[PDB]
């Protein structure tokens, strides 16, 4: 299913890599505008076996980034898939994680659907003709668990192509009690970056649908509601001024596009 | 030095600033990352299946120590322009990563590649972002990429939908439309393969033989450094002035220990002056605080060049307990320094002062210095001497509710004031 | 300093600025300049005096009290009551007290001079004016400060506005109360303002904007790769860096120029308040002022300036015909 | 203009004319502010001629110290220097009053 | 307004200027200053009742 | 920006705006002198009243 | 639009510019300093041997 | 006025200048920053060969 909400103030990262202490630097950069739109995406997968067919999967546009959140049990979503034109007329990312492991490659890959017949590999890919790039080492994401399923970790990612050096903005804040993004301010911080060469419009995820639960169906679209807890949402160029703390982390941005008095 | 810094052989009576004073540094440390595992760059430059420019191929460069003089000998260089970055020292520099592109051109196209360039390769096939930093090698490969027949080895576009932006690659195989006229794979008319023919004959002049081109691309934005060049790293002092060579960020300044929590993947920090203040180490990951010397403004106070010689310095804002007092040859700029900053020491919170002792008595006085303090010239038997301000001289009244004070007699006094009604007027 | 703020410690940057001529010895004797007229402003407003008064051991004016202006001991820094709040109401920024953080920051040569005269013996000549003109009226701003009684100087400053003395005394004590009232309540109201000392406060404000905005301009490109020195040295090559250097010193130094021209003009207008305000005291302080709106409104009859953080403030009092009848006259 | 040619030499001209004409810059608007502080002791100097001058002035320590008589201005070059003629008064005497 | 004085609604040229630091913010903070003097001035001058 | 390519088009540019925005400090400048005079003549006319 | 055409020698071929003096550029063709426009020069050894 | 000459490579005879730094240029023939004069390169691979 699909529903939309609210991006209240959310999606604040370190543009650069420069210490600093009680200073109100701005600086512009293709940032998560406050009080956004942002949409759900669910993946329902409970029939599959009763033959029925998932079809429940769209083409994601990536114009300009893409805001990841997202509250997985263990592992449930892995990776994502970028590119465009799908087919080998053009190339697409394969950004996927297993245990302690990330591989993402470059290569012309032609597929339809995003599964890998796991709780493996293939099902989401057909063609590893003209490779261009690979990538291996630690994954984005740490799992912690609190002994118990109130402590719901949110994954905020943030995804850019400037001129490659991929973005993996992520941070973990397990402080959600159930609602759904709430009211608050994180700062979040990179990972790795390296450069694809590509032209990236296109947007997908993968989901762990060999064992999939709690994905109820309906027809909820244009403004609705629907359990989905799985986030995107589009950057845009936008000027930040950032409140960097005494300690040197931040605690609160303003906005230069939204309202009048910001 | 007052004498100097104003251009007259007479001084009058008055405090003058002359220069600064600054600690100069002991020693040099570098701390280039202890690397010796020398990068691949034999196998980008000296290779055979360079790549056609359409698909140029990307080469990353990951920890090495790169000296980038060895590679004279790899190729002709016919031409080996740079950008913001200069090749002379390019070796003392620390980028966070470096990126080698390689490909071949057209002669008349060598220059095409560049920041901002509009054409067809610069436009269509690789294209440079204007604040782009590396710099692009450039020489003339004729004599191994020549075909008697044709050298149908290299491709290029020349039609694609719009622009490109810059540092990405279109390498693709559909049909261009040309127009509303709808083609399905057929190539026919109307409708022309992107990719044609680049083939190179040995008869060719030039400006039309291959040029087999390698462009690194540099980052030396102020971020974790690798590839670095051969530098030997020093061993890391604290607490005295010295001139850090921190991953090409020079400069000087004290560096101490510090307290601050530069995240993993944060490696400089920053004031609110936008000059650095704190560094990270990167052979031991420690932080360490940067700042400048102790320094300060100098002020000689002397009466006039016709009354004495006799001068006393005060410098501006410094305790003479640590630096004003600290002094040796080629250690502080002003070498005036015979002054022995051990006698006649007049701490003030205007800065210390030197040449000048204490009076408990009070005066009018005559040069100012800040602080209720003024120096002056008295007789013992003559020398400079600082005191506090005399206010005016102390005096009480008898106010009595009863009393009262009544002038018997009177005085006229005729006064003086000067007042400017007019300056020079001028034309220009 | 131009060397250290426009090429710091770089020996090459120091000999592509000393081609500039006499570029910054003019601009040295600018701010020095505006430093002595500062020093001078405050020497001519307050050194009115040329003896230091004091205030008589027991303090009986006719029932007036002057607890609230006069210095008490008991505090550390001999100010009155009145005059230590100004200094608590003006957030001081920098004083150059060997400070050895955005003051800290500025190892970019912008020093701060100490003014000549400290707030101790500024508070001196306020007090010592304060006893000439509440034991000897407007006499010590003449000659010698003649004793007179503080009932008669009041009747005196009544008839100086044509009231006449029987008027002052036959309501000495209605006079005396309302007094002190007004002195109490002028604290309360100080002290409860939102902000009353705006001048000052924007006086010191506009020092401190312009200090940081002149830190803030090191960082300008102005069309170069980099804005720091250091880095343009070690990456370029000394004829590249010379017109890059070059370009970024001309920026620094036209946004020096900036800075002194503004600090030009506010000195200009610093030292016309500064001259409006030793006028004042001439004439208000130092007797009674026939000029009408001038020392506060209504009919004046004395005032008492207080020491405050870079500037003076004023207590005019001054005598409000208050209610009114309507009669029949030819 | 004997060594460079015009190709080179504009620019350099250009940045020779730049620099100059900043300098005279600098120099107008010092003369700016000089003539506005100028015109305040002049405006200044008027009020005292039309007050000390042309009569008596009861504004206190306006026109010399003490209580003022008269005023006699001289001509100075570039300038005007007041002679006021001032009442002080001089040695006093205590006396007990009601 | 010195983006539109300066660069006519040209990004590149908006991109060039922004890089010269805070050298308008206090152009306009000058201006704003000098206007709300002029009013300043007007009410001193009559509004004295 | 539609003859000169972004090279040589943005050191043209920064010599453009650098004499712009000098051109413009200079009206600023007069301004300032020019209000302080206008000050001064407001604050006469203000004893004046 | 005008082209003019022409052959000279190696060391030459950078003579023909605005302000530029010597043997060519002074007594067979001079281009001004404002001149707009620009020069193309590739060598014709192989014909013109 | 003073004629140095030698013989160096192609690669390098750019290098000879103002403030360059490498091989010959920082350890066989230096010139200063503020050097005025100039610099003559001609190929000599016929005769040096
Ligand atoms: C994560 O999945 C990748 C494939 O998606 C696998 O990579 C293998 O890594 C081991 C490590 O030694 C290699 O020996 C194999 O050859 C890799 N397989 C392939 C197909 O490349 C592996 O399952 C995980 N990656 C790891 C463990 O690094
Ligand atoms: C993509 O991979 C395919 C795999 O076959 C390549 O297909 C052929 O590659 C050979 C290379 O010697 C060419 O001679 C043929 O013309 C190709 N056949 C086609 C394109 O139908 C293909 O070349 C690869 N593409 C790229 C850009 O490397
Ligand atoms: C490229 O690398 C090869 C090594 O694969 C080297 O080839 C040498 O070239 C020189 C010059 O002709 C010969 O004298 C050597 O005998 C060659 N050695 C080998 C092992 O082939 C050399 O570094 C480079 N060659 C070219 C032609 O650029
Ligand atoms: C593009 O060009 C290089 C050099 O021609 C190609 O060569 C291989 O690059 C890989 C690194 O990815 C090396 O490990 C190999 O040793 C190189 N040679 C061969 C024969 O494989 C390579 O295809 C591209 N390099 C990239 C993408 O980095
Ligand atoms: C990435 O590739 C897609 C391929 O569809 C481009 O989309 C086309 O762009 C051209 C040029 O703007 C136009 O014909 C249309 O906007 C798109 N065509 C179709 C058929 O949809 C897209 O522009 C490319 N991205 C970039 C940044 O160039
Ligand atoms: C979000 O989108 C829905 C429909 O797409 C629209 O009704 C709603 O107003 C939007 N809200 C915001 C904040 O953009
Ligand atoms: C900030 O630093 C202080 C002292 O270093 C410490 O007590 C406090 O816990 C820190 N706050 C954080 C880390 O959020
Ligand atoms: C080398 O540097 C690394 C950090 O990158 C670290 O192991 C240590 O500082 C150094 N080790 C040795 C053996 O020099
Ligand atoms: C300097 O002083 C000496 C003695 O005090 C005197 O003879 C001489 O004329 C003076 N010179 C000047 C230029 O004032
Ligand atoms: C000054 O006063 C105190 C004690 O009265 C002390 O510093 C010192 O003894 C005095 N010095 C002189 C020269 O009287
Ligand atoms: C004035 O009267 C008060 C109250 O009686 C007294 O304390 C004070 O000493 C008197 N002053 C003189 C000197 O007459
Ligand atoms: C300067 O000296 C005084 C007196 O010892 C001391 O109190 C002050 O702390 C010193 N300054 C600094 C910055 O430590």
């Amino acid at each position: 299913t699909q529903s939309y909400t609210n991006s209240f103030t959310r999606g604040v990262y370190y543009p650069d890599k420069v210490f600093r202490s009680s200073v109100l630097h701005s600086t512009q950069d293709l940032f998560l505008p406050f009080f956004s739109n942002v949409t759900w995406f669910h993946a329902i997968h409970v029939s599959g076996t009763n033959g029925t067919k998932r079809f429940d999967n769209p083409v994601l546009p990536f114009n300009d980034g893409v805001y990841f959140a997202s509250t997985e049990k263990s592992n449930i979503i892995r990776g994502w898939i970028f590119g465009t034109t799908l087919d080998s007329k053009t190339q697409s990312l394969l950004i996927v994680n297993n245990a302690t492991n990330v591989v993402i490659k470059v290569c012309e890959f032609q597929f339809c659907n995003d599964p890998f017949l796991d709780v493996s590999e293939l099902r989401v890919y057909s063609s590893a003709n003209n490779c261009t790039f690979e990538y291996v080492s630690q994954p984005f994401l740490m799992d912690l668990e609190g002994k118990q399923g109130n402590f719901k970790n949110l994954r905020e990612f943030v995804f850019k192509n400037i001129d490659g050096y991929f973005k993996i903005y992520s941070k973990h804040t397990p402080v959600n009690l159930g609602r759904d993004l709430p009211q608050g301010f994180s700062a979040l911080e990179p990972l790795v970056d390296l450069p694809i060469g590509i032209n990236i419009t296109r947007f997908q995820t993968l989901l762990a649908l060999h064992r999939s639960y709690l994905t109820p169906g309906d027809s909820s679209s244009s403004w609705t509601a629907g359990a989905a807890a799985y986030y995107v949402g589009y950057l845009q160029p936008r000027t930040f001024l950032l409140k960097y703390n005494e300690n040197g982390t931040i605690t609160d941005a303003v906005d230069c596009a939204l309202d009048p008095l910001s | 030095e007052t004498k100097c810094t104003l251009k007259s052989f007479t001084v009058e009576k008055g405090i003058y600033q002359t220069s600064n004073f600054r600690v100069q540094p002991t020693e040099s440390i570098v701390r280039f990352p202890n690397i010796t595992n020398l990068c691949p760059f034999h196998e980008v430059f000296n290779a055979t299946r360079f790549a056609s420019v359409y698909a140029w191929n990307r080469t990353r460069i990951s920890n090495c120590v790169a000296d980038y003089s060895v590679l004279y000998n790899f190729a002709p260089f016919f031409a080996f322009k740079c950008y913001g970055v200069s090749p002379t020292k390019l070796n003392d520099l620390c980028f966070t990563n470096v990126y080698a592109d390689s490909f071949v051109i057209r002669g008349n196209e060598v220059s095409q590649i560049a920041p901002g360039q509009t054409g067809n390769i610069a436009d269509y096939n690789y294209k440079l972002p204007d604040d782009f930093t590396g710099c692009v090698i450039a020489w003339n490969s004729n004599k191994l990429d020549s075909k008697v027949s044709g050298n149908y080895n290299y491709l290029y576009r020349l039609f694609r939908k719009s622009k490109l932006k810059p540092f990405e690659r279109d390498i693709s195989t559909e049909i261009y439309q040309a127009g509303n006229k709808p083609c399905n794979g057929v190539a026919g008319f109307n409708c022309y393969f992107p990719l044609q023919s680049y083939g190179f004959r040995p008869t060719y002049g030039v400006g039309h033989q291959p040029y087999r081109v390698v462009v690194l691309s540099f980052e030396l934005l102020h971020a974790p450094a690798t590839v670095c060049g051969p530098k030997k790293s020093t061993n890391l002092v604290k607490n005295k002035c010295v001139n850090f060579n921190f991953n090409g960020l020079t400069g000087t300044g004290v560096l101490t220990e510090s307290n601050k929590k530069f995240l993993p993947f944060q490696q400089f920090g920053r004031d609110i002056a936008d000059t650095t203040d704190a560094v990270r180490d990167p052979q031991t990951l420690e932080i360490l605080d940067i700042t400048p010397c102790s320094f300060g403004g100098v002020s000689v106070i002397t009466p006039g060049t016709n009354t004495s010689n006799q001068v006393a310095v005060l410098y501006q804002d410094v305790n003479c307990t640590e630096v004003p007092v600290a002094i040796h040859a080629d250690q502080l700029t002003p070498t005036w320094r015979v002054y022995s900053t051990g006698s006649n020491v007049f701490q003030t919170r205007a800065g210390c002062l030197i040449g000048a002792e204490y009076v408990n008595n009070s005066y009018e006085c005559d040069i100012p210095i800040g602080a209720g303090i003024c120096a002056s010239y008295q007789t013992q038997s003559q020398s400079i001497i600082a005191y506090t301000m005399s206010l005016g001289a102390e005096n009480s009244v008898a106010y009595s509710n009863n009393s009262i004070a009544i002038p018997t007699n009177f005085t006229i006094s005729v006064t003086t004031e000067i007042l400017p009604v007019s300056m020079t007027k001028t034309s220009v | 300093d131009c060397t250290m703020y426009i090429c710091g410690d770089s020996t090459e940057c120091s000999n592509l600025l000393l081609q500039y001529g006499s570029f910054c010895t003019q601009l040295k004797r600018a701010l020095t300049g505006i430093a002595v007229e500062q020093d001078k402003n405050t020497q001519e407003v307050f050194a009115q005096v040329k003896q230091i008064y004091k205030t008589p051991p027991i303090k009986y004016f006719g029932g007036f009290n002057f607890s609230q202006i006069l210095p008490d001991p008991s505090k550390p820094s001999k100010r009155s009551p009145i005059e230590d709040l100004l200094f608590n109401k003006v957030t001081l920024a920098d004083a150059g007290f060997i400070k050895q953080l955005i003051c800290a920051q500025k190892f970019n040569g912008l020093t701060v001079l100490p003014p000549l005269l400290t707030d101790e013996m500024i508070a001196q000549y306020t007090s010592a004016l304060l006893a000439g003109t509440i034991t000897s009226g407007w006499t010590f701003g003449a000659g010698p400060a003649l004793q007179i009684p503080f009932p008669m100087q009041m009747a005196y400053r009544f008839n100086g506005i044509g009231v006449t003395q029987n008027v002052l005394y036959e309501n000495q004590k209605l006079i005396a109360n309302q007094f002190n009232s007004a002195i109490g309540k002028i604290q309360d109201s100080l002290s409860s303002t939102p902000s009353a000392l705006g001048k000052l406060q924007d006086v010191v404000n506009h020092n401190a904007q312009a200090l940081n905005t002149l830190v803030k301009q090191l960082s300008s490109k102005f069309g170069a790769i980099s804005s720091v020195l250091n880095d343009i040295l070690s990456r370029l090559d000394p004829p590249e860096a010379e017109v890059q250097i070059d370009r970024l010193i001309t920026g620094r130094l036209q946004s020096l120029q900036t800075y002194v021209t503004q600090q030009l003009i506010r000195a200009a207008e610093i030292r016309a308040s500064a001259n409006l305000a030793a006028t004042k005291m001439s004439e208000c302080v130092l007797g009674q002022s026939k000029r009408v709106d001038f020392c506060g409104k209504g009919y004046h009859l004395m005032s008492f300036p207080q020491s405050a953080p870079h500037g003076v403030v004023f207590l005019h009092v001054t005598y409000v015909p208050a209610q009114e009848k309507n009669f029949t006259t030819a």
